[PDB]
């Protein structure tokens, strides 16, 4: 052989720069990143960064060559091109002054579907449920958003619809194990086909949207997770449960627009799923309902709200320092009791949960050696000193918790 | 009338009770406003999605209008009237009570987003479609015996939320 | 700087359009109808868009779907071919003839303003063959005429004639004289 | 009928066959920062400003731990869109490496 | 040495630099929009 050129072989055809990926695809950076979001493609780290370049030490991100080289032939890229053609051919109609032909161009418009993009991403159903962890976190955030000029109302209404479908199913087949109310929101854990998904729901207050965040990146994630959730929910309902999609009662959606609405027709294993059976809870006005009625209906209780007005009831959930009525028939609880009954599973006594007293701390469900240092190498001294510092920074923080507990317990 | 209802700004809502005194003033502003009796979900979703409170900032600044994030803010500003939380505000707004005139001027106005919300390719055509839908779903009577046009607010706020 | 061949050619043609002395049958163009009167001509002309190929197809299938199973006046539109406009003019069937100032061979439309002044047809040289194209479902039109009209638009058209006579033909009586393009 | 068909069916095939599929790592389970915490977690007044002094993204907690007596007294957490947005950016922009801990 | 195989996201660089940059850019486009409103009222 002739002397081969140096920096064109091993790591140079294994990886490519962002610029080289964009150029090779002949696609805009935005659309390159849109496809990258849909396909689940990410930058990868080579063992040599400069052999992955053509010699240069430079701030560079490396994609996998065969990954981009596999993205090139794909229906979604072709449909992006078709959207670009449609865009100019519409503004041709609009810019001239003809409205009827433009309106007709809307009628003769097909759009890209993210159907086949999931088959190649999550080939098995249990793999899709391993992703639904991050998928349900976007979607439940986007339900609790005011619609802006960035994000249309149709987007939020469809996202909220999927959210309500998810909440309805989990409360239907009784698949909750753990709850955790934090400052951030309310965490749930759910054995969905026996693999424990986790997801977060914010509190139902108006959310201050920063102008800092980019509502074009988040919209494509929503666009992928949305379709992914449609296919997941069809699979779940048509396997073990119900018809999809279920209908919604109009005068129920006028009252709550939550979870007691949206009725679903068809044609246990865990202690949590057997709890609250033959119990009827009267949720008061003061507590948030949609974060709580999900849990009651999931375990096996029943809900009658103060809100619905605007019997069999055995417990009332009230958050006031002064409670007015006080009947002999009901038992009076601050919601912390429910948030502990789900976590333990053993029905915690309501003696520490009376209206007017302070709640329990609410835990999450989640010499010679200095002399024998010497005979270690530098490649072992560096590592051992690092492990010593990592244990020290833990133990001193544990000492901080103990010292703070002692300083508070005195007061 | 639009100063009293504090609706100088476009794309802006407010709650009022309609009586025999309120109805004559409604005929004057009818070409400027679109009215209707909302439902419990329209009210409840509107307050938990949008809400302003004009009160003091850090130490000096007064004109901050922020957000209905908390319930302890509700306590500090209302409190003794019987109102403790945001859901209690929803109660006195949906059901006509004593504290309605208290909390109505507490959420001053709402800030509804405009329809379509753009000038471009898709947005101009969608504004054209909606602009011709306006004159069909709303008429200007102009006569002294103008019948007050009431529309579905459940459908309209499905568009504006 | 270094430009392409064609860019240099069209820039050279632009400066050549100015710097030469030009014959008065040309430069009778570019002495054209002003912004208000042009907008007001099109506020009338936009009411008579020739029925686009899609609109004609759907309507004539509506005729078939109705009339085969279970009176109309002649509709008025703008008239837009040069063979047809110079047919309409000289037959005096034209009340307002609109002429583009920018035509690919200039020699095409040079007789037309003076033939309109001959026949007594109230013409207006309007700016843009693209702008004429828009009102007529074509890319370009070179000419647009308005023969007959609905009676609602009749008085507006007659006033459009009188406005164009006063604004265009009276201000540009000097344009039949005077060789254009003596710009230093 | 949109998206109303099963696409998996009897699907046994895993995508983690080529060693190049780096699974996106489910975020760490939340450890003791609830609306009602044991108040030793509640931060000292000096570290409240020291935490605010540190630059973002080189910071242990994305939040100040806070104590609340009532569940009604829990504020709407303002920096929630920021957290999901930053996670979304962490998925497609942050380089994924196979490590041995 | 009894090591557990797992995946690790490296810290996305220039996160703070771009964060502050977008914070500034948003405010700048707001102010430019206001200046456009006033200058259009002079027409």
């Amino acid at each position: 052989m002739r002397i081969k050129k140096k920096n064109t072989r091993g790591n140079a055809r294994n990886f490519i720069t962002r610029s080289q990926a964009v150029r090779k695809l002949q696609v805009s950076l935005a659309d390159f990143r849109r496809l990258c979001i849909f396909k689940g493609i990410y930058p990868r780290e080579p063992r040599n960064k400069k052999k992955a370049n053509k010699g240069s030490t430079a701030p560079t991100t490396f994609y996998y060559a065969k990954d981009i080289q596999y993205l090139m032939h794909e229906p979604v890229l072709a449909k992006f091109r078709e959207h670009k053609t449609f865009a100019r051919k519409l503004t041709r109609a609009l810019g001239r002054g003809e409205v009827s032909s433009a309106k007709r161009l809307e009628e003769n418009r097909d759009s890209y579907t993210l159907d086949h993009i999931i088959k190649e991403r999550y080939p098995s159903f249990p793999d899709a449920i391993r992703d639904i962890d991050d998928a349900l976190n976007m979607l439940f955030l986007f339900s609790n958003l005011p619609s802006t000029n960035q994000v249309s109302s149709k987007i939020i209404n469809d996202a909220q619809k999927i959210c309500n479908q998810w909440l309805a199913y989990v409360a239907k087949e009784r698949l909750v194990r753990k709850v955790f109310v934090s400052i951030k929101g309310v965490y749930y854990q759910a054995n969905i086909k026996g693999e424990e998904v986790r997801w977060l729901v914010p509190f139902k207050f108006p959310e201050n949207i920063p102008s800092d965040v980019d509502f074009r990146i988040m919209l494509t994630f929503l666009e992928f997770y949305s379709t992914l959730l449609h296919f997941v929910l069809y699979k779940l309902y048509t396997d073990s449960g119900l018809i999809y999609p279920p209908k919604l009662d109009l005068k129920k959606d006028k009252i709550i627009s939550g979870l007691s609405s949206y009725i679903l027709e068809s044609r246990y294993d865990s202690p949590v799923a057997s709890l609250f059976s033959a119990f009827v809870f009267y949720v008061s006005r003061e507590v948030p309902i949609d974060i709580l009625e999900f849990l009651i209906l999931s375990c096996g209780g029943n809900v009658i709200s103060e809100a619905a007005m605007d019997s069999k009831v055995t417990h009332q959930i009230v958050d006031r320092p002064v409670l007015k009525n006080k009947v002999a028939g009901r038992t009076y609880i601050q919601p912390q009791w429910i948030f502990d009954c789900i976590n333990k599973g053993e029905l915690v006594p309501a003696n520490k949960y009376l209206p007017g007293e302070a709640l329990p701390p609410h835990l999450s469900p989640w010499e010679e050696k200095k002399l024998k240092m010497i005979m270690m190498s530098n490649k072992q001294k560096k590592l051992y000193k690092k492990m010593k510092y990592s244990n020290a920074k833990k133990e001193e923080q544990a000492e901080n918790l103990k010292k703070k507990k002692k300083q508070i317990a005195k007061q | 009338i639009l100063s009293l209802l504090r609706l100088v700004e476009t794309n802006t809502g407010v709650f009022v009770k309609l009586t025999k005194n309120v109805y004559p003033l409604l005929k004057v502003i009818a070409p400027y406003v679109v009215i209707g009796k909302p439902s419990l979900s329209s009210i409840r979703s509107l307050i938990q999605k949008r809400g302003r409170i004009i009160y003091k900032g850090e130490n000096e600044a007064e004109p901050h209008e922020i957000v209905l994030n908390d319930n302890n803010i509700v306590e500090e500003q209302l409190g003794d009237h019987g109102i403790i939380c945001v859901e209690d505000i929803i109660h006195e707004i949906a059901t006509m009570g004593e504290s309605f005139s208290v909390c109505n001027f507490f959420l001053q106005p709402f800030k509804l987003n405009r329809e379509v919300s753009g000038f471009g390719s898709l947005n101009r055509l969608r504004k054209i479609k909606q602009r011709e839908a306006e004159s069909r779903t709303r008429q200007f009577s102009n006569a002294a015996t103008a019948p007050v046009i009431e529309v579905d607010i459940d459908s309209l706020l499905a568009k504006l939320n | 700087v270094k430009w392409p061949e064609y860019v240099r050619v069209q820039r050279q043609k632009k400066i050549l359009s100015i710097r030469l002395k030009v014959p008065p049958t040309i430069a009778q163009f570019q002495y054209t109808l002003d912004r208000n009167t042009a907008a007001e001509t099109f506020k009338l002309f936009n009411k008579y868009r020739p029925e686009t190929a899609a609109e004609k197809k759907e309507r004539l299938t509506k005729e078939a779907a109705a009339v085969a199973e279970g009176a109309s006046p002649k509709p008025y539109a703008v008239k837009y071919g040069l063979n047809h406009v110079v047919a309409l003019i000289e037959n005096k069937k034209a009340k307002l003839v609109l002429i583009a100032n920018d035509v690919d061979p200039i020699e095409l439309v040079v007789f037309l303003p003076a033939l309109c002044k001959k026949m007594g047809v109230p013409y207006a040289i309007v700016k843009g063959k693209a702008r004429l194209g828009t009102l007529v479902n074509q890319k370009t039109s070179a000419v647009a005429a308005l023969t007959e009209v609905r009676a609602e638009d009749e008085a507006a058209l007659a006033k459009l004639v009188s406005t164009i006579d006063a604004n265009f033909a009276d201000k540009y009586d000097e344009v039949k004289k005077h060789w254009g393009g003596g710009i230093l | 009928e949109n998206y109303q068909y099963d696409l998996w069916g009897d699907s046994t095939e895993t995508n983690d066959h080529v060693m190049h599929l780096r699974a996106p790592k489910l975020p760490p389970p939340t450890n003791e920062e609830s609306y009602n915490p044991p108040e030793e977690y509640l931060l000292s007044p000096e570290e409240k400003e020291a935490w605010e002094n540190t630059e973002y993204s080189e910071r242990e907690r994305n939040f100040i731990p806070q104590k609340y007596s009532a569940l009604r007294k829990v504020p709407g957490y303002g920096e929630s869109i920021r957290e999901r947005f930053e996670r979304s950016l962490d998925l497609y922009l942050a380089p994924r490496v196979r490590k041995n801990k | 040495l009894n090591s557990n195989p797992e995946i690790l996201l490296r810290k996305r660089r220039n996160a703070d630099r771009t964060r502050i940059e977008r914070q500034e850019l948003a405010k700048k486009k707001r102010e430019e929009q206001i200046k456009k409103k006033r200058s259009n009222k002079n027409k």
